[PDB]
Formats: C-alpha cells, sequence, structure tokens
RNA sequence: CCUCCGAACGGUAAGA
RNA sequence: ACUCUGGUUUCUCUUCAGAUCGCAUAAAUCUUUCGCCUUUUACUAAAGAUUUCCGUGGAGAGGAACAACUCUGAGUCUUAACCCAAUUUUUUGAGGCCUUGCUUUGGCAAGGCUA
C-alpha cells in the first residue's frame, strides 16, 4: 500500500535494501543497520505470519532448552519433547530392588509422579540428578494487549480489562477555620509537558514493538547472512498442534532434538589467525574480479565442473564411461568385468559428482525461470521440492551416508511447512515455495564437507601428478 | 466476555453441585453405617445434625437415590463379609444343609448382618452353594475338555 | 572493594551515629521488583556497577541456584549509603528478601532485625496472597509499614490505561492495603497514604522512583519559588488545579477536569514514555531539552528499553522519594528499639537489659541477636547474621553465644566463642571492619557452631541476668515430609553432616531421625524442598542421596465423646485417672495457636474469656490445667474432679505429673505417632492417695500417657491432614482448565474473581497438602503456562474416613476411595514410622 | 496412525 | 551566548580474541561406551578432547576514495529594558565616649550616655 507501507515501499524488495544510503545502513560493505520505529513497525506487520503471538516466555514451561537439558541428562521425554540417549548408561536404574526404603506398601499413591514433575523440580523428584538443569521457574505475566485498530486512541480503558471498583477516600484533614488565603503556585508554573500531547500516531506502533519477537523489539543491529535466519525456528519451539498426523509430531519432536543438541554441544569459537582464501586469489596474477549474473556464475561452474571431473575421466584413459551433463557416469556399452574394475572411483570423485549435481539441478531451476519456460512461483516450487528431495534427485547419500541427518531433517522442514502452508483453502499438491528452510540445511551441510572433499580431492589430483599430499613384542 | 462468562459460570455451578453431592456421600459414609435402617426413616432422622443442610443445592429425589445406593452398598459388603466367613468352616460345601449352618454359623456377626432371621440366611447361604456348585461344574467342564 | 560514590570510613562514621541508620526490610509477592529496586540502588551508589542493555543484574540474586530459577530464595543484606531530599545521607541497612510464599520463613528472619518494612505491590497485579501474609505478618511483629507500588510502567507501556485510570487503580491498590493493616491492627496511625508520605511509585526496570514529595521538589528546581512540602501535600485525592485562580481547590473547576497527581505527576510521566518509546526519531530531542536532559549521540542510538531507562535516570535522578519514605516513617533503631525490646525479648523491658537495651546504648552491655546463617564460598564454615541490639562487638572479642534453649535456671545450652572477622555485607563484596556499633547489622565468623538455627550473643561474665531472644514464629509450617538417604549407607555419616549444614541454611526447615531410624526433612513446599536439597547434595555433603516420595505430616483428632470413662491405674495401684475425650468448639483450636488466649494469664481473664464466648462452668474454667502438648499447642486438660472428692491439696502435688504426661502424650499420638489436634480431656476422676512416696512422677507421667491414650482411642479418632490455600492468577479462558485440575486433588475452589484494572482473574481455592504434589506444574501445563499459583499451608481437615475401621482392605498401587482414605493414610505411615500395622486398644 | 527409501567392495579364469 | 579542537567510505595486511566471536550451526580425528555385524569403507548415537570449514568482533599499520568541513569535547558557557535592596557578605542608621574591675603600659570584660 502506498499509504500504510509507505516507510518501506521503495526499497522493500531491493537486493539489498538501503545499502546507498547513510542514514539506515553504515555503508556498501552492509554491517550496520539503524532504523525508524515507523519502518520497523511496517517491517513487523508484513512479517506477522512468520512470527509468534506469544509475548511471554511462559508459554515454554518446560520446554525450553533447560528442560530439554534436564530430560536427556535424565532419561525422560516430556510430551513433544525429544529423546535421547541415556547419559549414564552402566548404572541400571531398574538394579535398585525392593528394600525397605523404596517400599511399596509403605508410601502413599494418590496422583502419580509424572515426567513432568521430575523436570520441574529435578532434585526433588529424582535421585542421582547428575547434570541436570534447572528451569527458568515464571516470568510475570505480560498483560499487554495487543490492538488490531490504529484508530483507538494510543492510551484507551481497554473492555478486555476488568473494571476497577467504586470510590473509597480517608483523608480526614483539619477543618480550616477559613479566614486565611491558600497555596497558591507561581505565575510560570505548569505541568512538565503541557505543550506535547499524551499520545501521537506512533505510540501505540512503538508500545506493540516494545513486546515484540527479535528482531522486531529492535533499534539497530548488525546484518547477518540470509541463511543466518531459520525463519522456522520458533515454529517447532512450540508444542505440536492438535489434530497433526505422526509424522508431523515426529518431525517436529526431531527438529527440537537437533536443536537441542546444537544448544547442548555449542562451544566457544577457537582463537585463530584472520585466514582468507579469496583475499589469498586476488592477490595473485591468476584470478580476475568481475560482476555478474547470479545464473550466469551458475552455469560457468556447471561447465567448470563438468568439464573438471570429464578431464579426470580422460586423463585416466577410460573412453567407454561417459559423464553426461546432469553428472551421471553411464557406460557406453556394456562393460567388461576388466573395464569395471578400472571405472571403480572412490567416494571422493562420486561426492563431488553427487554434490555438482545438486548444483546443477537448482541451477538449471534457475535457467528454467530465466528462459521464461517456468514463473517465479513454479520456480520457488522446484526449489523448495529439490531441497526436501535430495535423496532421489541425486545420490550422495550413498557416498557419504551421515548426510542422510540432513536429508532426514529436509523432509522434516518440509513437512513443518507444509503444515502451516496447506491450512485453509490452500490443500495438498505443489505450490509451497518456502525453500529457506532446506536450502539452510544444505549450505551448512555444505560448510563442514568443503574440507573433507576438498582433501579427498586434494589427494586425488596430488596422486594424478605423481605427488602424495600384538605391538610390543 | 459474554460467551467467556457462560462458560465459566456453568463449571462453577456443576463444580459446586459435585461438590455437595460429594460432601452427602461422605455424610452417608460417616453416619449411616447399618443397612437395615431405611433410607427415608434415616433421612427424617439425620437431618438434627450440622452438616444436614450440606443438601441445599439437592431434592429428596437425589437424597434418596444416594441413601439407596449407600444402603445397596452396605448390604453388599455384609453379604460379603457372609460369604468371606462361610469359606473358613469345612463343613461348608456345594451339598451343606442349612440346619446344621443354623449352629455352624450361630454366633456369626458376617451372616447376622447379612440376615436376622433363618429365611433370609438361608436363602442366601443355599444361592452361594448353587453358586459354588456351578463353579464345580465349570471345574469339571474344563477338566474333562482336555 | 568497588569504587563507589562515598567514603568507607564515612560509611563507619555512618555506623556510630543510630539516628542516621534505617533498618529497612523488603518484602512483598513473589517478582514484584524487589530485587530490580536494590539493583537500582546499587547502580545509584556503585558508578562502576550498571546493568545490562538486555539482562537484569539482580546483584542480590548471588545463589546459583537464584540466578537460574530466578526467584530469590535466602534472603541478602544491602548496607548502602543513601542522600534524601534534602542531600543528607543516611546509612540504609537493606534486606533483601525472597517473594515466593515457600519461603516466608526467610523474610521472617528479616523482620527480626528490621525496624520497618518497604512492602512492594506491583502496581499491574494488585494486592496477592504473599503481599496479605507479609502485611499481617509485618504488622504482627509491631513493625512501620510503608507501601511501594513498583512496575507502574506496566500501566502504561502494557495495559495502556489513560492516567485516570492508572490513577484509579493506584488508589485501588492504596486503599485495599490500608484495609489490610486496619483489619490487622488497632492504631490509626498505620494508615498509608502518598499524602502522608507512607508510598513511593516506582518502576524499578526503568528506575523511576517518586514520592509526592521528590516529584514537588522536581517542580520546584525546574521552577523555583516553591514549597515542595507545601506542594506536595496536594498532589493526591480529588484536589483538582484551578489555573485561573492558580489554586487547590477540592471541588471540580470544570465538569471534565483532572486529578492533581493526574496533571503534574501521571502526565508527564505518561508523556516522558510515549515520547521515548513511540516518538524517538521525531518529537524525542525536542521533548527532552524542554526536560533539561541533554544526551549525546550514542546514547541516541540505544534500544526503545535502554533508552528509556537513561531518560528516567536523568530525569528523576535518585532514589531521594525512598530515602524520604524510611526516614520520614520507619524509626531509627534508636527510635525503634523499645517496641523490639518489647516484642521480641523474653526478659521484657522491665529488666535490666529492657532499658539498657531500649535505649540502644552504642557502649553498654554487648548484647546482638543473630537470625541468619550464611554459607562460605567453599560451604564448609558459616557466618552468623544478626542485629546488634546493645554494646559494640568487636573482632578477635570473645563472646558467650546463647542458643534457644538458654534460659537462666538451665545454662546448659551456651558456649564460649571466638568471634573472628566482621564484616558489613553489601550482598556481592564484603567490607570486614574492626568493629560495630549498636543498631546495625554484622556478619560474624566464628560463633556459628553454637548457633543452631538464632542465637543470642553476649558478654561472657558480663551480664548473669542475660536471656535470650524470643525464637523466631513463622507465618506458616512446615508440613511436606521428604524421607532421604544415602545412596552407598557407608556414607550415612557425611549426609548427616550435610543435614546439619541445610538446617543452619533454613529457618523453618525442620530435619530429623524418627525411630525407624528414617531422615526426614520437613519444608513448605515443592520449590522449598527442591532448593533443599540442591544445596544438600551439590553444596553442603557432596554425595548421592535417594529421595522418597514426599508426604505431609498427619495428626489427629476427634469426633465425639469418649464412650467410656476411661480409666488408668498405676502400677501401684493406688491412683485411678480417669478422663474422656472431646472436641474443641469450632475456632477454639485457632484462638490458642494464634495466642488469642494465652496460659501466662491469672485465672481471672481467662475464666472471663472462656464464659464469655463458649459457655461453660466458671468452675470449669478456672480449673483449666494446661494446654499441649505446648503452651500454644492446640489441646485442652480441663480439671472437672467434684470439690467434695478430690481435695486440692490431694491433687496440686500430683498435678504437674499429670501436665507434663498429658502434654508429651499429645506430642506422640497412638494412632500413627503424630500430634493430637483439637481435642478436650476432662480429668473426671483423679484418685490420689495419702503417700507422697506413692504417687511420684515417674509413677504418674506413664499413667498420664496411658490415661490420654485410651481416652483418645474410644472417642472415635480421626485423622486430619493439612490443607494448602492456592491462589491462581490465571486468564479468563484458563479458568475451566483450572477448575478440571482442582478436581481431579480433592480440591474446591472458594472464589474466582476477575483481578479490577486487569484481564486476570484470581481463582481462591482449598487442595489438599497430599495431593499438591505437581499441582503447580499440572496447573501450568494444562493452560500452556499461563495460569500461576502459589501454594501456602491455611489449616487442618479430617481426612475422610474411619482410621481403625479394620475392615478395610488396600491395595498397594491404587487410590483409594474417601471412605478408605483415613485407613490408608495411618496404616502407610504407621509402617514408615517402623510400628505396629493395627492400633491396639490394649496399651 | 505406524512412510528410515542406503551404497561400493569382498564377483578378474590363466593363456594363445 | 562565544574561542581552540575536526571527519566518513572502502581495500589489504599484522596481531588479540574473553564474548550467545555465531540470538546460527556443519564436518573430520582420537578415547570411552552404544546398535548392527559378514570384510573394508560407508555407518547407528551419547560423553569428553582435539582439530578443520562457513562466518565474527577489538586494536594497530598501509593505501584508494566528497575530503576539506561540519559536528562533538574542553573552556565559564560576553549584555543595557522592569528591580538600589530593611537575618549571614563586598551602599545598610551598630556608630563613639568614659566609669568600674583585671592586666607591667598596651590591651580585655560589664554598665551608663544614646540625636
Amino acid at each position: 500500500d502506498p499509504e500504510e507501507d509507505a516507510p518501506v515501499l521503495d526499497w522493500f524488495y531491493d537486493h539489498q535494501p538501503l545499502r546507498d544510503s547513510r542514514k539506515y545502513v553504515n555503508g556498501s560493505t552492509y554491517q550496520r543497520w539503524q532504523f525508524t520505529l515507523p519502518m520497523m513497525s511496517t517491517l513487523y506487520r508484513l512479517a506477522n505470519q512468520l512470527l509468534t503471538d506469544l509475548v511471554d516466555d511462559n508459554y515454554f514451561y518446560l520446554f525450553d532448552l533447560k528442560a530439554f537439558f534436564t530430560s536427556k541428562a535424565l532419561n525422560m521425554a516430556i510430551p513433544g519433547g525429544p529423546k535421547f540417549e541415556p547419559l549414564v548408561r552402566d548404572i541400571n536404574l531398574q538394579d535398585e530392588d525392593w528394600n525397605e526404603f523404596n517400599d511399596i506398601n509403605k508410601i502413599i499413591i494418590r496422583q502419580p509422579i509424572r515426567t513432568e514433575y521430575k523436570i520441574a523440580f529435578p532434585y526433588l523428584y529424582n535421585n542421582l540428578p547428575h547434570h541436570v538443569h534447572l528451569t527458568w521457574y515464571h516470568t510475570p505475566n505480560v498483560v499487554f494487549i495487543k490492538t488490531e485498530d490504529p484508530d483507538l486512541p494510543a492510551f484507551y480503558f481497554d473492555p478486555l480489562i476488568n473494571p476497577i471498583s467504586h470510590r473509597h477516600s480517608v483523608k480526614s484533614q483539619e477543618p480550616l477555620p477559613d479566614d486565611d488565603e491558600e497555596f497558591e503556585l507561581p505565575e510560570f508554573v505548569e505541568p512538565f509537558l503541557k505543550d506535547t500531547p499524551l499520545y501521537t500516531d506512533n505510540t501505540a506502533n512503538g508500545i506493540a514493538l516494545l513486546w515484540a519477537p527479535r528482531p522486531f523489539n529492535l533499534r539497530s543491529g548488525r546484518t547477518r547472512r540470509a541463511l543466518d535466519i531459520p525463519l522456522v525456528k520458533n515454529w517447532y519451539r512450540e508444542h505440536c498442534p492438535a489434530g497433526q498426523p505422526v509424522k508431523v509430531r515426529v518431525s517436529y519432536q526431531k527438529l527440537l532434538k537437533y536443536y537441542v543438541l546444537n544448544a547442548l554441544k555449542h562451544r566457544p569459537p577457537k582463537a585463530q589467525k584472520k585466514r582468507y582464501l579469496f583475499r589469498s586469489f586476488k592477490a595473485t596474477k591468476f584470478f580476475q574480479s568481475t560482476k555478474l549474473d547470479w545464473v550466469e556464475v551458475g552455469l560457468q561452474v556447471c561447465r567448470q565442473g563438468y568439464n573438471m571431473l570429464n578431464l579426470l575421466i580422460h586423463r585416466k584413459n577410460l573412453n567407454y564411461l561417459h559423464l553426461d551433463y546432469n553428472f551421471n557416469l553411464k557406460p557406453v556399452k556394456t562393460l567388461t568385468t576388466k573395464e569395471r574394475k578400472k571405472s571403480r572411483f572412490g567416494n571422493a570423485f562420486h561426492l563431488c559428482r553427487e554434490v555438482l549435481r545438486l548444483t546443477k539441478l537448482v541451477v538449471d531451476s534457475h535457467v528454467q525461470y530465466r528462459l521464461g519456460n517456468v514463473d517465479a512461483f513454479q520456480l520457488a516450487d522446484g526449489l523448495q521440492y529439490i531441497f526436501a528431495h535430495v535423496g532421489q534427485l541425486t545420490g550422495m547419500y550413498r557416498y557419504k551416508y551421515k548426510l542422510m541427518r540432513q536429508i532426514r531433517m529436509c523432509k522434516d522442514l518440509k513437512h513443518l511447512i507444509y503444515y502451516r502452508f496447506n491450512t485453509g483453502p490452500v490443500g495438498k499438491g505443489p505450490g509451497c515455495g518456502f525453500w529457506a528452510a532446506g536450502w539452510r540445511v544444505w549450505l551448512f551441510f555444505m560448510r563442514g564437507i568443503t574440507p573433507l572433499l576438498e582433501r579427498w580431492l586434494g589427494n586425488l589430483l596430488a596422486r594424478q601428478f605423481e605427488g602424495r599430499h600384538s605391538h610390543f613384542d | 466476555r459474554s460467551e467467556q462468562t457462560k462458560e465459566i459460570d456453568r463449571e462453577r455451578e456443576q463444580h459446586k453441585r459435585e461438590e455437595a453431592i460429594q460432601n452427602f456421600k461422605a455424610l452417608l459414609s460417616d453416619m449411616v453405617r447399618s443397612s437395615d435402617v431405611s433410607w427415608s426413616d434415616t433421612r427424617r432422622t439425620l437431618r438434627k445434625d450440622h452438616r444436614w443442610e450440606s443438601g441445599s443445592l439437592l431434592e429428596r429425589e437425589e437424597k434418596e437415590k444416594l441413601f439407596n445406593e449407600h444402603i445397596e452398598a452396605l448390604t453388599k459388603k455384609k453379604r460379603e463379609h457372609f460369604r468371606q466367613l462361610l469359606d473358613e468352616t469345612s463343613a461348608i460345601t456345594l451339598t451343606s444343609t442349612w440346619k446344621e449352618v443354623k449352629k455352624i454359623i450361630k454366633e456369626d456377626p458376617r451372616c447376622i448382618k447379612f440376615s436376622s432371621s433363618d429365611r433370609k440366611k438361608q436363602r442366601e447361604f443355599e444361592e452361594y452353594i448353587r453358586d459354588k456348585y456351578i463353579t464345580a461344574k465349570a471345574d469339571f467342564r474344563t477338566l474333562l475338555k482336555e | 572493594l568497588p569504587v563507589t560514590v562515598y567514603e568507607m570510613d564515612f560509611l563507619a562514621d555512618l555506623m556510630d551515629n543510630s539516628e542516621l541508620i534505617r533498618n529497612v526490610t523488603l518484602c512483598g509477592h513473589l517478582h514484584h521488583g524487589k530485587t530490580c529496586f536494590v539493583d537500582c540502588l546499587i547502580e545509584q551508589t556503585h558508578p562502576e556497577i550498571r546493568k545490562r542493555y538486555d539482562q537484569d543484574l539482580c546483584y542480590t540474586d548471588i545463589l546459583f541456584t537464584e540466578q537460574e530459577r530466578g526467584v530469590g530464595i535466602k534472603s541478602t543484606p544491602v548496607t548502602v549509603v543513601l542522600p534524601d531530599t534534602k542531600g543528607k545521607s543516611y546509612l540504609f541497612n537493606i534486606m533483601d528478601t525472597p517473594g515466593h510464599v515457600n519461603f516466608s520463613d526467610e523474610v521472617t528472619a528479616g523482620l527480626r532485625i528490621s525496624d520497618g518494612v518497604v512492602l512492594f505491590i506491583d502496581a499491574a497485579e494488585g494486592v496477592m496472597l504473599n503481599t496479605e501474609r507479609l502485611i499481617k505478618h509485618a504488622v504482627q511483629e509491631r513493625l512501620a509499614v510503608t507501601v511501594c507500588i513498583n512496575k507502574i510502567d506496566r500501566l502504561i507501556l502494557e495495559l495502556k490505561l489513560p492516567p485516570t485510570d492508572a490513577y484509579y487503580k493506584l488508589r485501588h491498590i492504596v486503599d485495599e492495603v490500608n484495609g489490610l493493616i486496619s483489619m490487622y491492627s488497632t492504631d490509626e496511625n498505620l494508615i498509608l497514604s502518598p499524602l502522608l508520605g507512607n508510598v513511593c511509585f516506582s518502576s524499578s526496570q526503568y528506575s523511576i522512583c517518586f514520592t509526592l514529595g521528590s516529584f514537588a521538589k522536581i517542580y520546584a528546581d525546574t521552577f523555583g519559588d516553591i514549597n515542595y512540602q507545601e506542594f506536595a501535600k496536594r498532589l493526591w485525592g480529588d484536589i483538582y488545579f484551578n489555573p485561573k485562580t492558580r489554586k487547590f481547590t477540592k471541588k471540580a473547576p470544570t465538569s471534565s477536569s483532572q486529578r492533581s497527581f493526574v496533571e503534574f505527576i501521571l502526565e508527564p510521566l505518561y508523556k516522558i514514555l510515549a515520547q521515548v518509546v513511540g516518538d524517538v526519531d521525531t518529537s524525542l530531542p525536542r521533548t527532552l531539552d524542554e526536560l533539561g536532559i541533554h544526551l549525546t549521540k550514542e546514547e541516541l542510538k540505544l534500544n526503545i528499553r535502554p533508552l528509556l531507562r537513561l531518560v528516567c535516570k536523568k530525569f528523576f535522578g535518585e532514589f531521594t522519594g525512598f530515602v524520604d519514605m524510611c526516614v520520614q516513617h520507619i524509626p531509627s533503631p534508636k527510635v525503634g528499639a523499645k517496641p523490639k525490646i518489647e516484642h521480641t525479648y523474653t526478659g521484657g523491658v522491665d529488666s535490666d537489659l529492657g532499658e539498657a537495651m531500649s535505649d540502644c546504648d552504642p557502649d553498654g552491655p554487648l548484647m546482638c541477636h543473630t537470625t541468619k546463617m550464611y554459607s562460605t564460598d567453599d560451604g564448609v564454615q558459616f557466618h552468623a547474621f544478626g542485629r546488634v541490639l546493645s554494646g559494640t562487638i568487636h573482632a578477635g572479642q570473645p563472646v558467650k553465644v546463647l542458643g534457644e534453649n538458654y534460659t537462666l535456671e538451665d545454662e546448659e545450652d551456651s558456649q564460649i566463642c571466638t568471634v573472628g572477622r566482621l564484616w558489613i555485607s553489601v550482598a556481592r563484596y564484603h567490607i570486614e571492619v574492626n568493629r560495630v556499633p549498636a543498631g546495625n547489622w554484622v556478619l560474624i565468623e566464628g560463633v556459628d557452631q553454637p548457633i543452631v538455627k538464632t542465637a543470642t550473643i553476649t558478654e561472657p561474665r558480663g551480664n548473669e541476668e542475660a536471656q535470650i531472644f524470643r525464637p523466631l514464629k513463622f507465618n506458616t509450617t512446615s508440613v511436606i515430609k521428604i524421607a532421604v538417604e544415602p545412596v552407598n549407607p557407608s556414607e550415612l555419616p557425611k549426609m548427616l553432616d550435610g543435614l546439619r549444614k541445610v538446617n543452619k541454611s533454613y529457618p523453618s526447615l525442620t530435619t530429623k531421625v524418627e525411630e525407624s531410624g528414617e531422615h526426614v526433612i520437613l519444608g513448605t513446599g515443592e520449590l522449598y524442598l527442591d532448593c533443599v536439597m540442591h544445596d544438600l547434595r551439590k553444596m553442603y555433603s557432596e554425595i548421592d542421596i535417594k529421595v522418597a516420595d514426599p508426604v505431609v505430616t498427619f495428626c489427629e483428632t476427634v469426633v465425639e465423646t469418649s464412650s467410656l470413662k476411661c480409666f488408668a491405674e498405676t502400677p501401684n495401684k493406688k491412683n485411678k485417672i480417669t478422663m474422656i475425650a472431646e472436641p474443641l468448639e469450632k475456632g477454639l483450636a485457632e484462638d490458642i495457636e494464634n495466642e488469642v488466649v494465652q496460659i501466662t494469664w491469672n485465672r481471672k481473664k481467662l475464666g472471663e474469656f472462656f464464659q464469655t464466648k463458649y459457655d461453660w462452668d466458671l468452675l470449669a474454667a478456672r480449673s483449666i490445667w494446661a494446654f499441649g502438648p505446648d503452651a500454644t499447642g492446640p489441646n485442652i486438660l480441663v480439671d472437672d474432679t467434684l470439690p467434695s472428692e478430690v481435695d486440692k491439696a490431694l491433687l496440686g502435688s500430683v498435678k504437674d505429673s499429670i501436665v507434663q504426661g498429658f502434654q508429651w502424650g499429645t506430642r506422640e499420638g497412638p494412632l500413627c505417632d503424630e500430634l493430637i489436634r483439637n481435642v478436650k480431656f476432662k480429668i473426671l476422676d483423679a484418685v490420689v492417695a495419702q503417700e507422697p512416696l506413692h504417687r511420684g512422677g515417674g509413677q504418674i507421667i506413664p499413667t498420664a500417657r496411658r490415661v490420654v491414650y485410651s481416652a483418645f482411642l474410644m472417642a472415635t479418632p480421626r485423622l486430619m491432614e493439612p490443607y494448602y490455600f492456592v491462589e491462581v492468577q490465571a486468564p479468563a479462558d484458563c479458568v475451566s482448565a483450572v477448575y478440571t485440575v482442582l478436581a481431579r486433588r480433592r480440591g474446591h475452589v472458594t472464589q474466582d474473581a476477575p483481578i479490577p484494572g486487569s484481564p486476570l482473574y484470581t481463582i481462591k481455592a482449598f487442595i489438599p497438602a497430599i495431593d499438591s504434589f505437581g499441582f503447580e506444574t499440572d496447573l501450568r501445563t494444562h493452560t500452556q503456562g499461563q495460569a500461576f499459583s502459589l501454594s501456602v499451608f491455611h489449616h487442618w481437615q479430617i481426612v475422610p474416613g474411619d482410621p481403625l475401621d479394620k475392615s478395610i482392605v488396600i491395595r498397594p498401587l491404587e487410590p483409594q476411595p474417601a471412605p478408605h482414605l483415613a485407613r490408608e493414610f495411618m496404616i502407610k505411615t504407621r509402617r514408615r514410622k517402623g510400628l505396629s500395622e493395627d492400633v491396639s486398644i490394649s496399651k
């Protein structure tokens, strides 16, 4: 709307909005930003679909990170919480047998001691509570009232607020015999802010921004990488809805499990010297810099990867093998056993081949968009399909099976999004294009695989060019 | 808010009604101890207590039904006690006589709670013996089916 | 030492002058901004200590359990120097006390050594359960009450009430608190109103704190030629401001004018907050310039909440209104020492120490009262903490520590200890000092060993007349009962050591060893015992300890008159004690326990009361021998002997043994070894023969026990379980869930009322203490974390069923029906005590 | 209700 | 109401990195256990320790680029309309003399005269 969305209208869909404007960002390097309250309000309203209606953390009682750490340390799972393996294995939990202290005939049972109690108060209801985390007890109930009408005054007695009772006044001052002149203020004395109005049209929005999810309660901040915004993290951090199928519930629990594991295993980054690869590359005479269309550089990367694997194949004189442009190794003819054993590559070549296959699929979907064959909505749906169906489009799970962990995750997110997407007038069938969730997962997979693949391919290429890089008796 | 108060008030009413029912049940269990006492006779005699006004949200029909249920439960307890005491004597079997049982269970408080006279007591003992004979027939059928 | 505004030696100089000292305890409900207020005070005094832009400082939350849970657990002292409106420095001894009801005892440990109580009220919540409990406790401890309404920003930035409606909410809070105080007191000088200076309005998150005097002084500074004392006498109530006459009139000038408090105080505050949070970029610099507030460029770039805090710190400045409140309405130790000795000293004010201490002489006989015990950093030794009521305690001076059992006749419970270092606690750094004069608060090392919970430190060989201070009376009763064992029995010794240390850390903790070797801990609630066991496992013992499922401590009562005149014949077969047992009238036990009636009274007043309100025979009323099992115990031993049968001289020589035997017999109990409660024992026939050798104490006391039990057992005995009172602050749509949860736990709702000036509802209900385990967790789970509840012990209520009904079968893993409950609860209690299964009348 | 669908190798006749 | 001070962007490098480096989250290696198991990988999933990788903050240095100019800080942060003022400062009648006594004169103290 040119009227409602004026603060963000002219820069909302730019690639890097407000980059040139020194009022909002530090400069072209895009490190810091500092917005105004109307812009923050418009952005917050535009994002109210991906945010939570909760103004308080009290919703996450026995469902925050500390509760999950406690349940993991106790080999217990809260309803909807993740399951883990026990911390202490070699101490049997049924080895404790019927002594006089655990005598069943000695204890009174009226209400069963659920596992919720053993985590709310872990030192009371649990024996040997090792590595338990005390959950935050209670935050005072935020009674903020969201108003969906700007016409309402920023301050007004809401009908939701219960009315206050009748009069009472015990002020028994001395009844003055009135032949006197009483107190008078000086001539130029007035209330402190008589001039300023009680409330403007940006006051209610700022008050609403106070009780807003991060970063919409922020005024300034630092830019983050586009892959560092999960955008659905608070969707599986809430309790799963009522009538969801079993697969959706287990997807919520698995996303929650990996969130818990990431939060628990997190160690601070180590101090190190600032090594930069592309800066070193640019410092040589063998690398130049330009500004290319992303689709063009994607096609260049696909062609270069194809040529590079094909050179790796033709180096070993394997004419009976054919690397196709979708990165499929193919037998040209029926191969003899001697030809089959000479056509046996390691997991390095095949993992690079499958990663290039996935990149080719993504860049090819983008090319199909640019050629006009497929439009933007179907492009987004195709990317969402690709990043959630890597187990079928590509085959890198058979050369590095640990990445199956990623695949399951990309399926889990597919559930989490779909049952938030296909609600109401929206049914099943293709159409969801919220591909950020799986795109992040595959980027983080590549983050850890890059050193491994680089080491493997360095060994392989060094080998191509004659290079390398009862005990005691 | 109108919907909200309607929802709250109906459950408030249900809670008060069920609390009154529980209080009347507690009064029935604390004072009435004999199954031979009539329901309305005690109701016309137990109204002189202190908490007898605990049924301010109850009518004569509900109170009489609750008294009937309590009397039935007390009679069941007395019958179970009589049956349990009938499992101790060796003369009690599937073909015992009531005349001999009148001396075997002469000073039997459980049987006295079951029946004051020999007619109802004999009928109950005969019913129990018939049940025991049916159980023996079931045992014979289970043994002979294999 | 961290850098402060004032000289440390100046603080030591303030120590000598008892007039320049205020002993203030900050009390209130859970999470009503008590700790954040102390955070603001620390920030005001300590320049280098500042709140994080995102996380609360929580300076007095020094326990790791407190930091993780977020709930204050133990009271923490801060001794600071604070300037008032006039600028005169004062030495404030502040007790930051927990707001959770289960830790009410902790508040009591700070109310003993405090002269004044500042009671914090959430402006958005109002008066809550612990607020009422602490009003009652502080008034009944004879302390000066000053209310402070914290979190007034919630009326603005969160409830968004119009300023007139915010004034109405504040007025409702003040009026409700005044009604509460008037209910539990007699004086008219205990009325609270900001007109008198008894109330401060504050928001501790944004560092707002003002009385009418401080805001009037802000007006005077911005304008001049204004008597801010005379001006502040008019900024409250229906007094309006006519600008035609520049006057203040109790009538409305127009037909739609506002109050003076709204115009001059609330409205500028609303406009300040609105301009900061809504128009930070458009009209904020002009608004700040109009207020004479200059912020740098790097300070306007802050987020909205740090900016609000900074702006309100620049505008309001310092918490001078709070200091005005605590100076003008809380007596100094010298002024307030007379009622303190009148109330909490056994010898009273009429002794030679009841006046040497009432003057608060810094150079008299050393008499200090230590009522807190704070752990060392490692957790091996302890530091006592208490008020120096008289004298000047020195470092190295040996002292005589007197426990709670020290009397003048029996002086076994005393020890000569060496006072080590002395500290002044500012809650995160201890100022080590050489001496502490009277009227102050002191940490003492070395004297901890003979101190169990509360101790009186006096001069060795100085005052042979020195008695002890009265032991702490707690607001609630330790009811929840856990049993602890060591995982490795070989480590049973260590646990005992640990069980001692927690016994010193928690004033209401009741540890003991039962007959069957069980180690039983009594606490007040689930959170209380969870913190106790965290400290027992992690802090002190550092071993592995198994817990039993918590239970409650039952009591035993009667419902009918005993059918037989239960008699006991002594082994010499000459004394025949024949008694009956019947229940006391409804509420008589409440009168006995609350010290409405006392055994120290003359027979005149005691008989007058018992004839006035209970319709007895005056002969029987004059003949009330003993209250059991203690002087305050809710059991009565009425002598019903006829004048012409048992002579008074024949019976007065054996009354004492009968009384002691009755006391310990009601202390033990014959059903499941529990206290006998609410029983009247009429001694009908006391056949006592002539020989004084055949009627000795060892001849009567066990016989007194036997006759007590026989009278009890024939009077239709019943079990009584404790009932907790629960307040639930739940949203309006989550009330049905509260009803459903309370239905499963034998709990009935007394009331469910909307909270005025807030969208929430308050549900007040009664729940059995044995059924209230995990009740808070179930309530918060079933209401999506919205319904929060606090549970406190309220009363005792008969367990359903007959405990002695031996015709009841019990299946060991099934919640029994109500008529069987009393049969169940007794048996499984006896098995835990290590007693016989069935209770037999033949003993 | 149950939806986690893996892979490669250990499969070369040796000769003329 | 004034005088002296004086930037921003961007690239690269060298170091220090506690900090939610990171309001995000990968991989590998080793040591314990865990599930399979038929040989290596490839694996299952928990703990601890290491690395590696995608990133980040602080300081310093050297360049290119709106650099030529404010702002910030410090500094007392300059004056005549209408007030010559009747309790603690710089326009307030309070001003003096002698007697007496003390004191080595000097000097000190109480009293009187007071328009």
